[PDB]
């Protein structure tokens, strides 16, 4: 069982490249539930964590996390505390959530994320957000707007060049937009942990932020594929992969940050940024407040 | 939930706290105990977790009673000694990790803890 020892499992191009019809997701194991030593989102942060490390992340000094959703109903936030022990120990943490919480984050926003005004380009984005209402299933499964739409156009527009995003999907909160930008990175995926391998959760990665059309998607049809992956891919609940943490903090890899105009990002540029060598963004301080929306 | 409104009727949670739990109260549960390989230096609070084995590692905010309540924090200047960090707690005392800090010191020399790690 070697893939018990990985963190998870990860959307493979043989069904990327499929074409069917949307269908209803069916796992063998639903909502089964792993013991654990600690909150299960724990586990399933460090997962998440440990499959970005074997990602192409850009990882610079006072790098730039936002993490949207990282609240709970205990009033507690396990992921946050996960970020701070994988991230570099001068990485600017801001996260954000609906209800009132308390984390290890440098900045804590409350309110909707429509609120969180991201005034300078940030690295790498992670959310856990999920709406309630997502529940009440009524007639077909359609893409959704909620905070979609605020992660799209943050993608558009408050994302550096070489930066990286991990926003949590399921059956049915997804959007074909946030899809479809995916093909705007070097490379993506959804990421299934293995803690929480009985859900449809899945955590859709967009490596490498190019701002142009690398791939195109048509974002129907690629979550119709992402439940055929689901239906068709055995995953037994696992957190093997945490027993060595050794490795487990990002790696310190010092990456630049340098300031180009459109017109000087050449094939080398594209080349750096593609590889997690590069990002291109201010250089100035951080400025993340809260907006007093109408 | 009940603890925690014990704290925001007095002007000192710290005791307020400790007698709840002395007296028999169940002490604040969800704190945010951290997956860290038992290989650390052993320090009382630390940017990285550095349990080592016979210690667990919080999530510091979590173990702070003035922030999981929400009320001002005593230090002088202002800041919270924990949030941001991580605590490293004796694992015999993992019943009660809020309880713990409340009680305890790191040696402002040698950074352990006072009675658990510190030598001077
Ligand atoms: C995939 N599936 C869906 N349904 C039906 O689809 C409807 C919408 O799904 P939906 O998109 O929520 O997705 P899932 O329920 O995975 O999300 P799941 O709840 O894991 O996760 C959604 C959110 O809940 C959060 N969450 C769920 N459990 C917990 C928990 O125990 N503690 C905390 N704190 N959060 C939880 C989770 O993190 C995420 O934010 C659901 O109501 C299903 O009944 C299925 N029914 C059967 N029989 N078999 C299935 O395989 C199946
Ligand atoms: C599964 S929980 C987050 C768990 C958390 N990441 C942790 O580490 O335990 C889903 C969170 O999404 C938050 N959320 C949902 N919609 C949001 C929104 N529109 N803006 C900000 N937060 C939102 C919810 O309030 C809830 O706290
Ligand atoms: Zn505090
Ligand atoms: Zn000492």
């Amino acid at each position: 069982a070697s893939a018990d020892w990985k963190p998870g499992h990860a959307m493979p191009s043989l069904f990327k490249v499929q074409n069917v019809n949307l269908e209803r997701c069916e796992l063998a194991n639903y909502k089964q539930s792993i013991p654990m030593p600690v909150h299960m989102n724990i586990a399933k942060y460090m997962q998440l964590c440990q499959y970005l490390n074997t990602c192409t992340l850009a990882v610079p000094a006072n790098m730039r996390v936002i993490h949207f959703g990282a609240g709970s109903d205990k009033g507690i936030a396990p992921g946050t505390s996960v970020l701070r022990q994988w991230l570099p120990t001068d990485a600017i943490i801001i996260d954000n959530d609906l209800n009132e919480f308390v984390s290890d984050a440098d900045i804590t926003l409350f309110g909707d994320c429509v609120t969180v005004r991201v005034g300078q380009q940030v690295d790498l984005v992670i959310s856990d957000m999920y709406d309630p209402t997502t529940k009440n299933v009524t007639g077909s499964n359609e893409s959704k707007a909620l905070f979609f739409t605020y992660l799209c156009n943050l993608i558009n527009n408050n994302l550096a060049l070489g930066g990286s995003v991990a926003i949590k999907i399921t059956e049915h909160s997804w959007s074909v937009e946030l899809y479809e930008l995916m093909g705007k990175f070097a490379w993506w995926t959804v990421f299934c942990t293995n803690a929480n391998a009985s859900s449809s959760e899945g955590f859709l990665l967009g490596i490498n932020y190019l701002g142009t059309i690398k791939e195109n998607i048509d974002g129907g049809a690629m979550h119709a594929n992402y439940i055929f992956w689901r239906n068709s891919t055995p995953m037994n609940l696992s957190t093997y992969s945490l027993f060595d943490l050794s490795k487990f903090q990002l790696k310190l890899k010092g990456t630049p940050v340098l300031q180009l105009k459109e017109s000087q990002i050449n094939e080398l540029v594209i080349s750096l940024l593609s590889q997690g060598k590069l990002l291109i963004r201010d250089n100035d301080t951080l400025s993340v407040s809260t907006d007093v929306l109408v | 939930s009940s603890v925690l409104s014990l704290v925001n009727f007095t002007v000192d949670p710290q005791k307020a706290y400790l007698d709840f739990v002395n007296a028999g109260g169940a002490p604040l549960t969800n704190c945010v105990k951290m997956l860290t390989p038992k290989t650390g230096t052993g320090i009382a609070i630390s940017v990285k977790p550095e349990s080592t084995a016979d210690q667990e590692t919080y999530g510091g905010a979590s173990v702070c009673l003035y922030c999981r309540a929400h009320i001002e924090h005593p230090d002088v200047s202002g800041v919270c000694k924990y949030k941001g960090k991580f605590v490293q707690i004796p694992a015999q005392c993992v019943r009660d990790p809020v309880g713990f800090c409340l009680s305890n010191t790191p040696c402002n020399v040698c950074q352990y803890w006072i009675g658990y790690g510190c030598n001077c």
